């Protein structure tokens, strides 16, 4: 719309990542451009900014690993984040702000954002999930645990998609390995546990992996 | 009659026989100055000013932009480049009919807020549009003491503009055909740093330190300026290493420069052989403070620049426009 | 400076007046506010200085001074259920608040709690996952605590929570405690303890290793 960007993606730990942010001439000429990241389930974190003067400013907490630069030839701004760690995994935005520095109104406020660049730091390669069953108790609960796959997404259905009532498929969590894991559960009558057959159908397209696993007592 | 933004016009004593490009521009865009210019004092009147939220600055910026685009335009990045004579002349900005300029004559006006000894004028003083970073050259000086100005000193992101009261001559000279250098008196510069540290000290509460620029484009890390049509880039490391309770700066001329006025690049011919020398009055500085990680032992200030609006701001700070109705 | 927001969650019915709070460690002139929905970038609501950015509807207003600021939504619409962050400009680094989640109000609902031992299949892989499921509860705030033979497990479990269900306005939550096999084989009693408004005493669900 106003700010385009094209940052990297999967990075192995220890490496560096460079994210560019192509700006309109007006924004680039008149506005500040922040670099801001956001990890999953967390709020935004300010990393640094580039003023229209060319001044570079970085967050004290990233200054040893973070380098900002601007290209006055093309109207692009950049951030390089080095020594990547799994917890640098986040969506990275460049985003503009007049900062009381534009000519009319003199307003602060981040009014235009780039689309964001997702950076995932890990050493994991494409991998299909292992699907383990979560067996019913003694209303009963049953499910599938879909562990250790990369990258997203996996899809899960039950009984070939013929079971939607009372099903919860949790959003995936990224484990300390750098591989994902999720669970898919369903609540069902205790009377039907003896007779009704329950099968979760998992599909991880990125690895051409499809598994149908029946979890039973 | 309340502050209103409108297009001003400019006046100057440019010379029509002269192909010097400021004279050529001014001849077309500006008019001759009024022989006996009137200035009227406004008794019992207080009026607010804000140099950082001043449209006059923007108009001047736009004007100088069109000036460079008309006068200089060599080649690159998508496009003839004869050499040109470059030496800024003073420009006056004047109010049309139905408008008026208020001028703050208050001593030691820090740039923002109430001014009580306000007057009205037809034209601004003559302002030479000197393009420079980190140091302000050939500008105006506060009469009483150095004056430092900021939108909010506590916002480290916000630029600081220092106005000197004694000027410091700086002589730059080119007799490697691209190697040049600038000279200034050390003891007087030490004393300049001192008069700045005293005013910074008024705010701090903190022991002051000066460092060279941390990085960025060549234009803002060095003292970048024009001289005889050639673009100088001077290492200011020697001006800005200091800690508080003659100096030769090595310079380089660059053919490939960034255009301060738009995205792209300009490329010029190599400098002419022979004699290049500029003797300039250092009259102010643009500084930036690090913040974020200060420490009770050091406050770091570094040479700034890049947004030329601040250059204009250093001269237009005393003025505001109103719709006289 | 630092900004803190309250409450963590605001439960509201459509039509009700929402007021979100932002507190600053030192004196500020203003703060700006952002709305964020999942998967999208923040959307500026309130410019700085105040009041509100272009495109922002009338129901949005903001106020405060000094240390204290708030964002007010006069009559909440379905579109307004989202996360709201405040943001500060006093100096770098510019801090964002932790955010206040606005959700749909409902009658308190206790979770249905279930626990799942690691499968015999999984134990082969050399790892063991113990899962505690909390089904269809409200409000969203709930605390899970793991114990292995009365040893509090800290740092070695992970929780995941569904989005508020569009049909019954409840949440569900999983907590997975991860142990190696060797460590799992070494302990008998595995338990998860749940604390929640819908429970008058925290509820513990547990199992003994090797017993059906
Ligand atoms: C080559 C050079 O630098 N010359 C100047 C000199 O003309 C000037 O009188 C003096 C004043 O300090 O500074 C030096
Ligand atoms: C009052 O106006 C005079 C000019 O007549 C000016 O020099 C002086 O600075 C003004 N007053 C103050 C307190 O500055
Ligand atoms: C600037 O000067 C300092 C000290 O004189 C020197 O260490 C540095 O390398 C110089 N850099 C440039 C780009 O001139
Ligand atoms: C700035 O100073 C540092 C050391 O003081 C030096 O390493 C660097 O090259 C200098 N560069 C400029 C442009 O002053
Ligand atoms: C400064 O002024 C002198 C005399 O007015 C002039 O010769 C010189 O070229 C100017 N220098 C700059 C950098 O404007
Ligand atoms: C600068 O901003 C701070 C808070 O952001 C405020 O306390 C201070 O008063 C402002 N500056 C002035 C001159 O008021």
């Amino acid at each position: 719309g106003q700010l385009v960007q094209s940052g990297g993606g999967v990075k192995k730990p220890g490496t560096s990542v460079t994210i560019s942010c192509l700006a309109s001439e007006y924004t680039f000429n008149e506005f500040v451009i922040h670099w801001i990241r956001q990890a999953p389930g967390q709020g935004p974190v300010w990393l640094g900014l580039i003023k229209r003067s060319g001044r570079l400013m970085t967050s004290y907490k990233f200054q040893d690993r973070l380098s900002l630069r601007r290209d006055r030839s093309t109207g692009t701004v950049f951030m390089e984040l080095r020594g990547l760690r799994l917890d640098d995994t986040a969506v990275y935005y460049c985003a503009r702000d007049g900062l009381g520095e534009v000519a009319p109104a003199y307003l602060y406020g981040i009014d235009a954002w780039g689309q964001g660049s997702t950076v995932i730091v890990t050493s994991a390669s494409t991998k299909g999930p292992s699907v383990f069953p979560l067996a019913p108790s003694s209303t009963a609960a049953l499910g599938c645990l879909v562990k250790d796959y990369f990258p997203e997404p996996v899809t899960v259905s039950w009984n070939s998609g013929a079971l939607t009532s009372g099903v919860h498929t949790f959003p995936a969590v990224l484990q300390s390995s750098g591989l994902y894991s999720l669970s898919s559960v369903v609540t069902v009558p205790s009377s039907s546990l003896g007779t009704q057959t329950y099968i979760c159908n998992v599909n991880h397209k990125p690895s051409n992996t499809k598994v149908d696993k029946k979890a039973e007592p | 009659w309340k502050e209103a933004e409108t297009t001003l016009f400019c006046a100057s004593d440019a010379k029509a026989y002269e192909t010097e490009k400021h004279n050529v521009w001014a001849t077309h865009a500006c008019v001759p100055t009024d022989p006996n210019p009137q200035e009227i004092h406004l008794e019992n009147v207080t009026e607010e000013f804000n140099m950082w939220k001043n449209n006059m600055v923007e108009q001047m910026h736009t004007d100088i932009i069109s000036l460079w685009d008309q006068s200089l335009k060599p080649c690159v990045k998508l496009t003839a480049c004869p050499k040109v004579t470059f030496e800024p002349i003073p420009i006056h900005y004047c109010a049309p009919a139905g408008f008026a300029i208020l001028k703050c004559k208050d001593e030691e006006f820090n740039g923002i807020g109430p001014c009580k000894n306000v007057s009205t004028v037809q034209c601004t003083h003559g302002i030479k549009p000197v393009v420079s970073t980190q140091l302000l050259l050939n500008g105006s000086l506060a009469e009483k003491e150095v004056k430092i100005r900021c939108e909010n000193i506590t916002n480290n992101a916000k630029t600081i503009i220092v106005q000197l009261v004694n000027p410091v001559k700086i002589n730059c000279t080119r007799p490697d055909i691209r190697q040049a250098h600038c000279n200034v008196n050390r003891t007087e510069w030490n004393n300049t740093l001192h008069q700045v540290v005293e005013q910074l000290r008024k705010h701090f509460n903190k022991t002051i330190n000066f460092a060279n620029s941390t990085g960025g484009d060549l234009e803002i890390t060095t003292h970048s300026f024009n001289c005889g049509g050639e673009f100088f880039y001077c290492n200011t490391t020697n001006l800005f290493n200091s800690t508080w309770n003659t100096i030769i700066l090595p310079c380089r001329i660059k053919q490939i420069i960034n255009m301060w006025q738009r995205v792209g690049q300009a490329m010029y011919a190599p400098p002419i052989r022979g004699v290049i020398r500029c003797e300039s009055n250092i009259t102010g500085l643009i500084l930036t403070r690090d913040g974020g990680n200060t420490n009770s032992t050091r406050e770091t200030f570094r040479p700034g620049g890049g947004d030329m609006r601040d250059n204009w701001r250093s001269e237009l700070y005393k003025y505001k426009v109103v719709k006289i109705e | 400076i630092v900004l803190t927001q309250s409450p963590a969650t605001l439960s509201l019915s459509p039509g009700e007046r929402a007021t979100l709070s932002c507190r600053a460690s030192q004196g500020l002139n203003f703060v700006v506010w952002y709305q964020q929905k999942g998967g999208q970038a923040p959307r500026l609501l309130i410019h700085g200085p105040t009041d509100r950015a272009p495109g922002v509807p009338d129901r949005f207003s903001a106020r405060g001074s000094g240390t204290e600021f708030s964002l007010v939504i006069s009559s909440v619409e379905p579109d307004d259920f989202a996360l709201y962050y405040c943001q500060e400009y006093s100096s770098t680094p510019y801090n964002f608040g932790p955010g206040t989640r606005v959700e749909r109000k409902r009658t308190v609902a206790a979770p249905s709690v279930f626990i799942f031992p690691p499968s015999d299949e999984q134990l082969k892989s050399g790892t063991a996952s113990v899962v505690c499921l909390l089904n269809n509860f409200y409000p969203r705030e709930a605390k899970v605590q793991w114990k292995v033979d009365n040893a509090l497990q800290s740092g070695n479990s992970q929780e995941s929570v569904t989005e508020q269900d569009s049909k019954d306005s409840t949440y569900s939550l999983s907590s997975t405690l991860t142990l190696s096999k060797a460590d799992y084989e070494k302990h008998k009693v595995y338990a998860c303890e749940v604390t929640h408004q819908g429970l008058r005493s925290p509820v513990t669900k547990s199992f003994n290793r090797g017993e059906c």
